[PDB]
Protein backbone atom coordinates (compact mmCIF):
# COMPACT_ATOMS: atom_id res chain seq x y z
CA UNK A 1 0.00 0.00 0.00
CA UNK A 2 3.25 2.10 0.32
CA UNK A 3 4.27 4.27 -2.79
CA UNK A 4 5.34 8.02 -3.92
CA UNK A 5 3.89 9.30 -7.16
CA UNK A 6 5.69 11.79 -8.72
CA UNK A 7 3.75 14.78 -10.62
CA UNK A 8 4.03 17.90 -13.38
CA UNK A 9 7.30 18.66 -15.03
CA UNK A 10 7.75 19.31 -18.59
CA UNK A 11 9.51 21.69 -21.20
CA UNK A 12 10.18 25.24 -19.94
CA UNK A 13 12.62 27.78 -20.69
CA UNK A 14 15.61 29.58 -18.89
CA UNK A 15 13.81 32.16 -15.94
CA UNK A 16 10.34 29.92 -16.13
CA UNK A 17 8.66 28.38 -13.80
CA UNK A 18 7.64 24.93 -12.69
CA UNK A 19 6.32 22.93 -9.80
CA UNK A 20 6.36 19.52 -8.74
CA UNK A 21 4.32 17.25 -6.46
CA UNK A 22 4.93 13.92 -4.89
CA UNK A 23 1.86 12.47 -3.27
CA UNK A 24 2.57 9.85 -0.76
CA UNK A 25 0.50 7.06 0.26
CA UNK A 26 0.30 4.69 3.78
CA UNK A 27 2.20 6.70 6.22
CA UNK A 28 1.57 10.68 6.77
CA UNK A 29 4.21 12.86 4.78
CA UNK A 30 5.09 14.95 8.13
CA UNK A 31 6.60 12.04 10.38
CA UNK A 32 9.79 11.98 8.34
CA UNK A 33 12.41 14.13 6.34
CA UNK A 34 11.34 14.23 2.95
CA UNK A 35 13.26 14.36 -0.12
CA UNK A 36 13.79 15.63 -3.95
CA UNK A 37 16.59 14.57 -5.76
CA UNK A 38 17.62 14.79 -9.73
CA UNK A 39 20.33 13.04 -12.21
CA UNK A 40 21.05 14.70 -15.31
CA UNK A 41 22.01 11.98 -17.68
CA UNK A 42 25.62 12.22 -17.98
CA UNK A 43 25.65 13.06 -13.84
CA UNK A 44 25.09 10.99 -11.00
CA UNK A 45 22.09 12.04 -8.71
CA UNK A 46 22.14 15.05 -6.51
CA UNK A 47 19.99 16.09 -4.04
CA UNK A 48 18.11 19.17 -4.14
CA UNK A 49 15.45 20.17 -1.66
CA UNK A 50 14.67 18.29 1.62
CA UNK A 51 12.02 19.19 4.36
CA UNK A 52 12.64 17.64 7.88
CA UNK A 53 10.13 16.06 9.81
CA UNK A 54 7.47 18.20 11.71
CA UNK A 55 8.52 21.53 11.78
CA UNK A 56 12.14 21.37 12.45
CA UNK A 57 13.62 22.86 8.62
CA UNK A 58 14.15 22.79 5.52
CA UNK A 59 17.70 21.95 3.37
CA UNK A 60 18.26 23.40 -0.01
CA UNK A 61 21.43 22.24 -1.91
CA UNK A 62 23.66 25.32 -3.06
CA UNK A 63 22.72 24.72 -7.01
CA UNK A 64 19.48 25.93 -6.04
CA UNK A 65 19.21 27.88 -2.88
CA UNK A 66 16.78 30.82 -3.45
CA UNK A 67 14.82 29.74 -6.20
CA UNK A 68 13.78 26.35 -5.20
CA UNK A 69 11.58 25.92 -2.48
CA UNK A 70 10.09 22.91 -0.79
CA UNK A 71 7.00 22.95 1.15
CA UNK A 72 4.44 20.15 1.97
CA UNK A 73 0.54 20.04 2.11
CA UNK A 74 -0.55 17.90 5.15
CA UNK A 75 -4.42 17.65 3.82
CA UNK A 76 -3.19 16.31 0.73
CA UNK A 77 -0.57 13.73 1.78
CA UNK A 78 1.69 16.23 -0.62
CA UNK A 79 5.46 17.38 -0.59
CA UNK A 80 5.92 20.16 -3.53
CA UNK A 81 9.24 21.51 -5.28
CA UNK A 82 8.46 24.89 -6.49
CA UNK A 83 11.27 25.84 -9.46
CA UNK A 84 12.01 29.22 -10.49
CA UNK A 85 14.32 30.65 -12.37
CA UNK A 86 15.25 27.45 -14.05
CA UNK A 87 18.44 27.70 -15.52
CA UNK A 88 19.66 25.06 -18.91
CA UNK A 89 21.97 22.86 -15.99
CA UNK A 90 18.25 21.86 -14.37
CA UNK A 91 17.43 19.39 -16.68
CA UNK A 92 16.70 16.27 -15.53
CA UNK A 93 14.84 13.33 -14.32
CA UNK A 94 13.66 14.10 -10.48
CA UNK A 95 12.99 11.73 -7.94
CA UNK A 96 11.29 12.31 -4.59
CA UNK A 97 12.24 9.94 -1.35
CA UNK A 98 11.36 9.46 1.81
CA UNK A 99 13.87 9.04 4.53
CA UNK A 100 11.93 6.50 6.29
CA UNK A 101 15.28 4.06 7.53
CA UNK A 102 13.38 1.34 7.18
CA UNK A 103 10.43 1.84 9.48
CA UNK A 104 8.47 1.36 6.49
CA UNK A 105 8.56 -1.88 3.86
CA UNK A 106 7.92 0.09 0.27
CA UNK A 107 11.83 0.22 -0.90
CA UNK A 108 9.27 6.19 -11.36
CA UNK A 109 10.54 9.62 -11.65
CA UNK A 110 9.33 12.55 -13.85
CA UNK A 111 11.71 14.70 -16.43
CA UNK A 112 12.19 18.59 -16.46
CA UNK A 113 14.07 20.28 -19.92
CA UNK A 114 14.68 23.78 -19.10
CA UNK A 115 15.86 25.01 -22.37
CA UNK A 116 18.66 28.24 -23.25
CA UNK A 117 17.43 30.19 -26.82
CA UNK B 1 11.37 -3.86 55.57
CA UNK B 2 10.34 -2.19 52.63
CA UNK B 3 9.19 -3.83 49.29
CA UNK B 4 10.79 -1.92 46.42
CA UNK B 5 8.61 0.03 44.25
CA UNK B 6 9.15 -2.27 41.26
CA UNK B 7 5.79 -1.60 40.05
CA UNK B 8 6.29 2.59 39.73
CA UNK B 9 8.75 1.34 36.58
CA UNK B 10 7.16 -1.78 35.10
CA UNK B 11 3.51 -0.17 35.40
CA UNK B 12 4.37 3.02 34.57
CA UNK B 13 1.35 4.79 32.10
CA UNK B 14 4.36 6.60 29.85
CA UNK B 15 7.73 4.99 27.91
CA UNK B 16 10.10 7.36 27.19
CA UNK B 17 11.93 7.22 23.63
CA UNK B 18 15.07 5.09 23.58
CA UNK B 19 16.65 8.38 23.04
CA UNK B 20 16.02 9.77 26.02
CA UNK B 21 15.68 7.03 28.26
CA UNK B 22 14.10 7.22 31.96
CA UNK B 23 16.43 6.14 34.74
CA UNK B 24 14.97 5.56 38.36
CA UNK B 25 16.97 4.69 41.35
CA UNK B 26 16.62 1.97 43.74
CA UNK B 27 17.70 1.43 47.41
CA UNK B 28 16.83 1.10 50.71
CA UNK B 29 14.09 -1.44 50.15
CA UNK B 30 14.51 -5.31 49.30
CA UNK B 31 13.37 -6.72 46.30
CA UNK B 32 11.84 -10.37 45.49
CA UNK B 33 12.56 -10.74 41.98
CA UNK B 34 11.66 -14.40 41.28
CA UNK B 35 8.05 -12.41 42.26
CA UNK B 36 8.62 -10.03 39.65
CA UNK B 37 10.06 -12.75 36.95
CA UNK B 38 6.25 -14.16 36.94
CA UNK B 39 4.67 -10.42 38.15
CA UNK B 40 3.60 -10.36 34.39
CA UNK B 41 4.61 -12.95 31.61
CA UNK B 42 7.66 -11.08 30.04
CA UNK B 43 9.06 -11.11 26.02
CA UNK B 44 12.66 -11.36 27.36
CA UNK B 45 13.99 -11.62 31.13
CA UNK B 46 18.01 -12.27 30.70
CA UNK B 47 20.90 -11.43 32.76
CA UNK B 48 24.65 -10.87 32.87
CA UNK B 49 27.69 -11.10 34.90
CA UNK B 50 24.99 -12.74 37.34
CA UNK B 51 22.56 -15.36 36.63
CA UNK B 52 18.43 -15.01 37.65
CA UNK B 53 18.18 -17.66 39.89
CA UNK B 54 20.17 -16.44 42.38
CA UNK B 55 19.08 -12.73 42.01
CA UNK B 56 17.42 -13.09 45.87
CA UNK B 57 20.77 -14.35 47.60
CA UNK B 58 22.76 -11.32 45.97
CA UNK B 59 22.84 -7.71 47.71
CA UNK B 60 23.68 -4.67 45.63
CA UNK B 61 24.72 -0.67 46.95
CA UNK B 62 22.24 0.37 44.38
CA UNK B 63 20.00 -0.65 41.63
CA UNK B 64 19.17 1.48 38.55
CA UNK B 65 16.44 0.77 36.64
CA UNK B 66 16.13 2.15 32.88
CA UNK B 67 13.08 2.76 30.66
CA UNK B 68 12.76 3.18 27.09
CA UNK B 69 10.61 2.02 24.03
CA UNK B 70 12.69 0.27 21.46
CA UNK B 71 11.35 -2.38 18.27
CA UNK B 72 11.21 -5.93 18.59
CA UNK B 73 14.53 -6.08 16.26
CA UNK B 74 16.69 -4.32 18.95
CA UNK B 75 16.24 -5.92 21.74
CA UNK B 76 19.17 -7.59 20.91
CA UNK B 77 21.13 -4.65 20.97
CA UNK B 78 20.21 -4.41 24.63
CA UNK B 79 23.36 -5.88 25.94
CA UNK B 80 26.96 -5.59 26.57
CA UNK B 81 29.26 -5.37 23.70
CA UNK B 82 26.52 -5.02 20.75
CA UNK B 83 26.12 -2.72 17.55
CA UNK B 84 23.48 -0.79 16.41
CA UNK B 85 21.90 2.61 15.87
CA UNK B 86 20.44 1.83 19.43
CA UNK B 87 23.45 1.05 21.26
CA UNK B 88 25.77 2.90 19.25
CA UNK B 89 23.39 6.16 19.34
CA UNK B 90 20.75 5.57 22.40
CA UNK B 91 21.52 3.18 24.77
CA UNK B 92 25.09 1.44 25.50
CA UNK B 93 25.40 -1.58 27.69
CA UNK B 94 29.19 -1.57 28.91
CA UNK B 95 31.36 -4.72 28.19
CA UNK B 96 31.57 -5.72 31.80
CA UNK B 97 28.15 -5.21 32.23
CA UNK B 98 26.17 -6.46 35.63
CA UNK B 99 22.51 -6.57 35.41
CA UNK B 100 18.99 -7.88 33.49
CA UNK B 101 17.53 -6.92 30.75
CA UNK B 102 13.58 -7.01 30.54
CA UNK B 103 11.27 -6.52 27.78
CA UNK B 104 7.77 -7.37 26.65
CA UNK B 105 5.69 -6.69 23.56
CA UNK B 106 3.65 -3.67 24.11
CA UNK B 107 1.80 -3.61 20.94
CA UNK B 108 -1.96 -2.68 22.53
CA UNK B 109 -0.24 -0.30 24.69
CA UNK B 110 2.05 2.05 22.21
CA UNK B 111 0.48 1.48 18.37
CA UNK B 112 -2.53 2.87 17.65
CA UNK B 113 -4.51 2.84 13.96
CA UNK B 114 -3.13 4.87 11.35
CA UNK B 115 0.06 5.10 13.23
CA UNK B 116 1.64 5.45 16.36
CA UNK B 117 4.88 8.61 15.74
CA UNK B 118 5.09 9.65 18.96
CA UNK B 119 8.29 7.54 19.85
CA UNK B 120 11.62 8.71 18.60
CA UNK B 121 15.48 7.41 18.01
CA UNK B 122 18.64 9.04 17.25
CA UNK B 123 19.65 8.18 13.90
CA UNK B 124 22.89 9.74 13.57
CA UNK B 125 25.95 10.94 16.08
CA UNK B 126 29.11 11.84 15.49
CA UNK B 127 30.43 9.10 17.94
CA UNK B 128 29.61 6.05 19.35
CA UNK B 129 28.17 6.57 23.02
CA UNK B 130 29.74 5.75 25.82
CA UNK B 131 28.52 3.07 28.65
CA UNK B 132 25.22 5.15 30.11
CA UNK B 133 25.45 8.19 27.76
CA UNK B 134 22.43 9.84 27.16
CA UNK B 135 22.29 12.03 24.42
CA UNK B 136 18.94 14.16 24.05
CA UNK B 137 20.33 16.93 21.86
CA UNK B 138 18.27 18.32 19.07
CA UNK B 139 21.10 20.24 17.33
CA UNK B 140 21.73 19.67 13.17
CA UNK B 141 23.72 16.57 12.07
CA UNK B 142 26.28 17.71 9.52
CA UNK B 143 27.27 14.87 6.96
CA UNK B 144 30.23 15.17 4.73
CA UNK B 145 32.24 17.75 3.72
CA UNK B 146 30.12 20.68 2.83
CA UNK B 147 29.13 22.99 6.73
CA UNK B 148 25.99 23.20 7.41
CA UNK B 149 26.03 26.03 10.71
CA UNK B 150 23.50 28.02 8.83
CA UNK B 151 24.15 27.42 5.22
CA UNK B 152 21.60 24.46 5.60
CA UNK B 153 22.38 22.79 2.67
CA UNK B 154 21.20 18.61 1.73
CA UNK B 155 23.61 17.01 3.90
CA UNK B 156 22.48 18.20 6.72
CA UNK B 157 20.07 16.11 8.94
CA UNK B 158 17.79 16.41 12.04
CA UNK B 159 19.43 14.04 14.23
CA UNK B 160 16.20 12.02 15.91
CA UNK B 161 13.42 9.63 13.98
CA UNK B 162 10.25 8.63 14.79
CA UNK B 163 9.13 4.96 15.23
CA UNK B 164 6.30 4.01 12.96
CA UNK B 165 4.22 1.83 14.99
CA UNK B 166 1.30 0.42 13.15
CA UNK B 167 -0.58 -1.95 15.23
CA UNK B 168 -0.81 -4.70 11.76
CA UNK B 169 3.24 -4.25 11.44
CA UNK B 170 5.40 -7.56 12.35
CA UNK B 171 6.36 -8.97 14.96
CA UNK B 172 10.18 -7.67 14.72
CA UNK B 173 8.61 -4.03 13.72
CA UNK B 174 6.18 -3.89 16.68
CA UNK B 175 7.27 -1.50 19.98
CA UNK B 176 8.70 -3.40 23.20
CA UNK B 177 9.03 -1.33 26.20
CA UNK B 178 11.82 -2.43 27.87
CA UNK B 179 13.20 -1.97 31.85
CA UNK B 180 17.37 -2.60 32.24
CA UNK B 181 18.26 -3.24 35.90
CA UNK B 182 21.98 -2.31 36.28
CA UNK B 183 23.67 -3.81 39.81
CA UNK B 184 25.66 -1.29 41.17
CA UNK B 185 28.02 -2.71 43.56
CA UNK B 186 29.75 -0.41 45.95
CA UNK B 187 32.72 -0.56 48.61
CA UNK B 188 30.12 1.16 50.70
CA UNK B 189 27.07 -0.76 52.15
CA UNK B 190 24.35 -2.91 50.93
CA UNK B 191 20.82 -1.32 50.68
CA UNK B 192 19.00 -3.39 48.57
CA UNK B 193 18.63 -7.41 48.90
CA UNK B 194 16.63 -10.55 48.46
CA UNK B 195 14.70 -11.75 51.28
C1 LIG C 1 1.39 -4.21 37.60
O1 LIG C 1 -0.02 -4.10 37.69
C2 LIG C 1 -0.72 -5.35 37.73
C3 LIG C 1 -2.19 -5.00 37.77
O2 LIG C 1 -2.42 -3.66 37.32
C4 LIG C 1 -2.89 -2.74 38.36
O3 LIG C 1 -1.97 -2.67 39.52
C5 LIG C 1 -2.33 -3.22 40.83
C6 LIG C 1 -1.46 -2.50 41.85
C7 LIG C 1 -3.82 -3.12 41.14
O4 LIG C 1 -4.21 -1.76 41.17
C8 LIG C 1 -4.57 -3.85 40.05
O5 LIG C 1 -5.94 -3.91 40.43
C9 LIG C 1 -4.41 -3.09 38.73
O6 LIG C 1 -5.10 -3.76 37.67
C10 LIG C 1 -0.26 -6.17 38.93
O7 LIG C 1 -0.92 -7.43 38.97
C11 LIG C 1 -1.75 -7.33 40.16
O8 LIG C 1 -0.91 -7.47 41.31
C12 LIG C 1 -1.62 -7.21 42.52
C13 LIG C 1 -0.60 -7.24 43.64
O9 LIG C 1 -1.21 -7.01 44.90
C14 LIG C 1 -2.74 -8.23 42.70
O10 LIG C 1 -3.49 -7.88 43.86
C15 LIG C 1 -3.66 -8.26 41.48
O11 LIG C 1 -4.57 -9.35 41.59
C16 LIG C 1 -2.85 -8.40 40.19
N1 LIG C 1 -3.72 -8.29 39.03
C17 LIG C 1 -3.45 -8.84 37.85
C18 LIG C 1 -4.47 -8.63 36.77
O12 LIG C 1 -2.42 -9.49 37.65
C19 LIG C 1 1.25 -6.34 38.91
O13 LIG C 1 1.69 -7.01 40.08
C20 LIG C 1 1.94 -4.98 38.80
N2 LIG C 1 3.38 -5.14 38.72
C21 LIG C 1 4.21 -4.81 39.71
C22 LIG C 1 3.57 -4.28 40.96
O14 LIG C 1 5.43 -4.95 39.61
Amino acid sequence: QVQLVESGGGLVQAGGSLRLSCAASGFPVEVWRMEWYRQAPGKEREGVAAIESYGHGTRYADSVKGRFTISRDNAKNTVYLQMNSLKPEDTAVYYCNVYDDGQLAYHQGTQVTVSAG
Amino acid sequence: TNLCPFGEVFNATRFASVYAWNRKRISNCVADYSVLYNSASFSTFKCYGVSPTKLNDLCFTNVYADSFVIRGDEVRQIAPGQTGKIADYNYKLPDDFTGCVIAWNSNNLDSKVGGNYNYLYRLFRKSNLKPFERDISTEIYQAGSTPCNGVEGFNCYFPLQSYGFQPTNGVGYQPYRVVVLSFELLHAPATVCGP
